[PDB]
C-alpha cells in the first residue's frame, strides 16, 4: 500500500 | 529469503498542453501488482495480480487517493525543479521516484528506500539509516535542508519499517502461491554450426522467477569469457523470465564446454554439457 | 538532461516452432527519457493489436517496456521490433531470430 503522506515537496 | 515492495512513479511535462503524464506501479518483488496511469479513462489504482484482487472496495478507493495525491505531488515537484534548474517552460522534463521496503527471511524489517532523480541523474535519496538524505547537487541541498528541518525522514521511516512492512506481509500471505513460490529456470543447450569447423554453442534459461540468474560458461573447468556473448535478464511476458549465453567453440570440441546455471529455484547449481 | 539510447532485444515468450501459436516481444530499456514508439512488424507491415506493460525503470533510472502480441512462427514470415525514440536519428529495426 502506498505511504499516505504533511506532505512533503521538493 | 528476503522480499521487497516497491513503488515505481514517473511523471513527465507536458509544456504543449495539461498536466504531466503520471505512471505508477507497484511491484513484489518481481511481480508487478498494482498500476496507475493518468491517462487512462478509469481514474483508478488498478490491480494487476490476481492476489491483489483479493482486497475490497476499501482498498481500491484508498489507494486511488492516495496515488492521486502523489500524482500532483510529483506535478509540484516538477514545477519547483524547473525553478531550481532555471530551465524554461518550453522543455518536458521528467520526476521520477521509487520507494520501498524489504523484508528479511525473519518477516522482519530489513532495509528501506526512498529516493527521487530529476531528467534521469540522482537528484536526493534517504541513506540507508532511514534518519539523513544524500543530495546529488546543489539544488537538492534546498531539499535536503527543508526536510530535515521539517523532520521529513522521520515521517517516511515510520511508514517504512511499520506501515510498509505490515502490507507487503499481507500481500506475502495472500499471493503465497506465487509470490513465495520459485520457478526453476528450465534449461537446455542449442548447437549452431557456423561453418563447418566452428559451432556457436547456446545455454538457455527459461521459465524462471525471481529474475536473479547467473549463467557462465567453463572450458575445462576453468571460466571462458573470451568468444562468449550474455543478453540482459528478460520478460518473458507470463511474469517469468530468460537469459542466454554463447560461446563459439571448435566443432569436435563441444564435449571441453560447460554452462552453468546458478538460480535459488535450484537446490544446487545446474552443470549442462553438448 | 540525460539522453541514454533504448536497447533492444526481440524474441518470443516460448521456444518457437512452426505453426505454433506463440507471443512474439521486444523489450526496450536503458532509455531516457521515457517517450519512444514501439511496433512490431510482420513482413514490414506492422501489426496492430500489439499491448505493451507499464512504464517502469531500473536502478540507474532508465525505462524500461515490453511490447508484445500474439504470433505464430511459419517459415517464410518474417517478423521485427521497430523502435523510434530522440537519440535515434531514425528507426531501428531489430529482426526476430528464433534462435536468439
Ligand atoms: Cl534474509
Ligand atoms: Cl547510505
Ligand atoms: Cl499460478
Ligand atoms: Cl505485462
Ligand atoms: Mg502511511
Ligand atoms: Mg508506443
Amino acid at each position: 500500500a502506498l505511504q499516505d503522506a504533511k506532505e512533503y515537496f521538493i | 529469503g528476503s522480499h521487497s515492495m516497491r513503488y515505481f512513479f514517473t511523471s513527465v511535462s507536458r509544456p504543449g498542453r495539461g498536466e504531466p503524464r503520471f505512471i505508477a506501479v507497484g511491484y513484489v518483488d518481481d511481480t508487478q501488482f498494482v498500476r496507475f496511469d493518468s491517462d487512462a479513462a478509469s481514474q483508478r489504482m488498478e490491480p494487476r495480480a490476481p492476489w491483489i484482487e483479493q482486497e475490497g472496495p476499501e482498498y481500491w478507493d484508498g489507494e486511488t487517493r492516495k496515488v492521486k495525491a502523489h500524482s500532483q505531488t510529483h506535478r509540484v515537484d516538477l514545477g519547483t525543479l524547473r525553478g531550481y534548474y532555471n530551465q524554461s517552460e518550453a522543455g518536458s522534463h521528467t520526476v521520477q521516484r521509487m520507494y520501498g521496503c524489504d523484508v528479511g527471511s525473519d518477516w522482519r524489517f530489513l532495509r528501506g528506500y526512498h529516493q527521487y532523480a530529476y531528467d534521469g541523474k540522482d537528484y536526493i535519496a534517504l541513506k540507508e539509516d532511514l534518519r539523513s538524505w544524500t543530495a546529488a547537487d546543489m539544488a537538492a541541498q534546498t531539499t535536503k535542508h527543508k526536510w530535515e528541518a521539517a523532520h521529513v525522514a522521520e515521517q517516511l521511516r515510520a511508514y517504512l519499517e511499520g506501515t510498509c512492512v505490515e502490507w507487503l506481509r499481507r500481500y506475502l500471505e495472500n499471493g503465497k502461491e506465487t509470490l513465495q513460490r520459485t520457478d526453476a529456470p528450465k534449461t537446455h543447450m542449442t548447437h549452431h554450426a557456423v561453418s563447418d569447423h566452428e559451432a556457436t554453442l547456446r545455454c538457455w534459461a527459461l521459465s524462471f522467477y525471481p529474475a536473479e540468474i547467473t549463467l557462465t560458461w567453463q572450458r575445462d573447468g576453468e571460466d571462458q569469457t573470451q568468444d562468449t556473448e550474455l543478453v540482459e535478464t528478460r520478460p518473458a511476458g507470463d511474469g517469468t523470465f530468460q537469459k542466454w549465453a554463447a560461446v563459439v567453440v571448435p566443432s569436435g570440441q563441444e564435449q571441453r564446454y560447460t554452462c552453468h546455471v546458478q538460480h535459488e529455484g535450484l537446490p544446487k547449481p545446474l552443470t549442462l554439457r553438448w | 538532461m540525460i539522453q541514454r539510447t533504448p536497447k533492444i532485444q526481440v524474441y518470443s515468450r516460448h521456444p518457437a516452432e512452426n505453426g505454433k501459436s506463440n507471443f512474439l516481444n521486444c523489450y526496450v530499456s536503458g532509455f531516457h527519457p521515457s517517450d519512444i514508439e514501439v511496433d512490431l512488424l510482420k513482413n514490414g507491415e506492422r501489426i496492430e493489436k500489439v499491448e505493451h506493460s507499464d512504464l517502469s525503470f531500473s536502478k540507474d533510472w532508465s525505462f524500461y517496456l515490453l511490447y508484445y502480441t500474439e504470433f505464430t512462427p511459419t517459415e517464410k514470415d518474417e517478423y521485427a521490433c521497430r523502435v523510434n525514440h530522440v537519440t535515434l536519428s531514425q528507426p531501428k529495426i531489430v529482426k526476430w531470430d528464433r534462435d536468439m
